[PDB]
């Protein structure tokens, strides 16, 4: 009925833990996001080439 | 000797320990009783976090002392499991987890009994007794879950 | 006695961080699905590039 102090102890601990976990999760979420952006880049680049090549191909066709 | 591990809720575990046991050992015993991985547990005594490599006697923990346990939201490694219906679930695992314990975590998360679970990675069916490390399963790898009648 | 106010403030911090952690995990799973689709795209586009440039080598050579 006044172990309040101890719960103040523990809650402060939980907060600190949860923030850490949030940050860890956010860290992973941002890294994957970068890994995703790269893939999109690559896709874009590849599309570029296959439409450049193809365009040149159509110049040779008659 | 006995120690008591209480949580914010009030749930209290009793453990048989030795003063020379480490905080890692106490966490392993708590995993044996409650199924909580040690990298998801914080132990507190006298208002401070206990470090895994120290012993109970290192921290002045005598018999029938009481520690406090706070559960983490996540551990150090997650993998993804994709279902036939296209659902993605995320699992807390350890590199030494057996495939059987991965299936048990899937049961916890999704309710599928392990005997119905078939996990596939890199085109290979995973054997129950082997670990994630045995198959070179890394963080954020994707397993594929299929249900099967283990008898056709 | 005012530590009940602080305790409740801390409980709010707890639930808010928990919700945020979940937002981040949700986004992580979405991005895993995105990445698998993108790698599929990458493989198919690499094949397309190979075949189209071999076709063009049949001409300018």
């Amino acid at each position: 009925k006044q172990e309040l102090v101890t719960q103040n102890e523990l809650l402060k601990q939980q907060v600190k833990i949860f923030e850490e976990d949030f940050q860890r999760e956010r860290s992973d979420r941002e890294r994957m996001n970068e890994e995703k952006e790269e893939l999109k880049k690559q896709v874009e680049k590849l599309q570029a080439q296959v439409t450049l090549s193809n365009t040149q191909l159509k110049a040779f066709k008659d | 000797m006995q120690i008591f591990v209480k949580t914010l809720t009030g749930k209290t575990i009793t453990l048989e320990v030795e003063p020379s046991d480490t905080i890692e050992n106490v966490k392993a015993k708590i995993q044996d009783k409650e199924g909580i991985p040690p990298d998801q547990q914080r132990l507190i005594f006298a208002g401070k976090q206990l470090e895994d490599g120290r012993t109970l006697s290192d921290y002045n923990i005598q018999k029938e002392s009481t520690l406090h346990l706070v559960l983490r939201l996540r551990g150090g490694m997650q993998i993804f499991v994709k279902t036939l219906t296209g659902k993605t679930i995320t699992l807390e695992v350890e590199p030494s987890d057996t495939i059987e314990n991965v299936k048990a975590k899937i049961q916890d998360k999704e309710g599928i009994p392990p005997d119905q679970q078939r996990l596939i990675f890199a085109g290979k069916q995973l054997e129950d007794g082997r670990t994630l490390s045995d198959y070179n399963i890394q963080k954020e790898s994707t397993l594929h879950l299929v249900l099967r009648l283990r008898g056709g």
